[PDB]
């Protein structure tokens, strides 16, 4: 099974304030495992999954300290950021950063990432290659220049192939009692009153890990794109994910309409059809 | 540049009235990140209500889960507040027990 | 771990 780890950094100014404030997160396999807030009475990194306890006093130590080392360059690049797009003082700004590697069934590298966005936008981007820059803005060509003149693609392109790589590696072997594992969905469907004669079909998947899953209803056979009705996906908050895929429907055909439930843990797809 | 918050007010579990549940607000593809998420028992500021950290998404929007606990009855309405600086007044959505 | 990094903006 394939896997992968990020971190997920902010920095964020308010009019009011004297300066911003910085944020990181880090992702094995899209579940939170790490965090650091520059907010917080004593800043450092903490453990975020039990099985980050293991880590000694070394580890949080050295990660607290590169991320007062990532604040301080956040705060430096707003402030340049500030200039390129001559933004006068007086407004709230952000700049993101989403950094990683991506390893395919075999534990072999597959994808780096590095990405920046300032005030919600792409910013400027590390190619898949590894090699070259994206940046779109015209006020971005300067960084980017900055950066191909640095040689800053090679080292970005050896920490995500290298201490990047590894140390999920280290985490994968340390957790290696809950990180594979996913939770199929359960489905049912439910009948509710609408308009006369007319009632609704809400086909509801429930208890699923991963997040990513697809419902669909059919007429004998005949996909449901027209007017369907389902909510975007949405944690339970224990852990587990919740959606629906509801359709109107003549009152008494309510057979003709069965509900498909496709999803990674799955054997198969659930099929699935009002049962009174 | 704003992104204006999407909001869903939904239980943890199917809601049965007379069992404890947890009611949460999940507010989503918002930006700038500065947020206020209130949740509401019949038109009132509910006390006790936890607040996920900051997070975003890959396509860079944030999103926050809050949430509490609750026992639903058939008589109490249950609301969602959420005051962002991309609308000029704050967005109310109440909870709908077939949602 | 995460990147620690270089040239700023």
């Amino acid at each position: 099974g394939p896997h992968s780890m990020r971190y997920f950094e902010t920095a964020v100014s308010r009019p009011g304030l004297e300066e911003p404030r910085y944020i990181s997160v880090g992702y094995v396999d899209n579940k939170e495992f790490v965090r650091f807030d520059s907010d917080a009475e004593n800043p450092r990194y903490e453990p975020r999954a039990p099985w980050m306890e293991q880590e000694g006093p070394e580890y949080w130590e050295r990660e607290t300290q590169k991320a007062k080392g990532q604040e301080q360059w956040f705060r430096v690049s707003l402030r340049n950021l500030l200039g390129y797009y001559n933004q006068s003082a007086g407004g709230s700004h952000t700049l993101q950063q989403m950094s990683g590697c991506d390893l395919g069934s075999d534990w072999r590298l597959l994808r780096g990432y590095l990405q920046f966005a300032y005030e919600g936008r792409d910013y400027i981007a590390l190619n898949e290659d590894l090699k070259t820059w994206t940046a779109a803005d015209m006020a971005a060509q300067i960084t980017r220049r900055k950066w191909e003149q640095s040689g800053a693609a090679e080292h970005y392109k050896a920490y995500l192939e290298g201490e990047c790589v590894e140390w999920l590696h280290r985490y994968l072997k340390n957790g290696n009692a809950t990180l594979l594992r996913t939770d199929s969905p359960k489905a049912h469907v439910t009948h509710h009153p609408r308009s006369k004669g007319e009632v609704t079909l809400r086909c509801w998947a429930l208890g699923f890990y991963p997040a990513d899953i697809t419902l669909t209803w059919q007429l004998n056979g005949e996909e449901l794109t027209q007017d369907m009705e389902l909510v975007e996906t949405r944690p339970a908050g224990d852990g587990t994910f919740q959606k629906w895929a509801s359709v109107v429907v003549p009152l008494g055909k309510e057979q003709n309409y069965t509900c498909r439930v496709y999803h990674e843990g799955l054997p198969e797809p659930l099929t699935l059809r009002w049962e009174p | 540049i704003q992104k204006t918050p999407q909001i869903q007010v939904y239980s943890r579990h199917p809601p049965e009235n007379g069992k404890p549940n947890i009611l949460n607000c999940y507010v989503t593809q918002f930006h700038p990140p500065h947020i206020e998420i209130q949740m509401l028992k019949n038109g009132k500021k509910i006390p006790k209500v936890e607040m996920s950290d900051m997070s975003f998404s890959k396509d860079w929007s944030f999103y926050i889960l809050a949430h509490t606990e609750f026992t639903p009855t058939e008589t109490d309405t249950y609301a969602c507040r959420v005051k962002h600086d991309s609308m000029a007044e704050p967005k109310t959505v109440y909870w709908d027990r077939d949602m | 771990k995460g990147p620690a990094n270089f040239a700023t903006m």
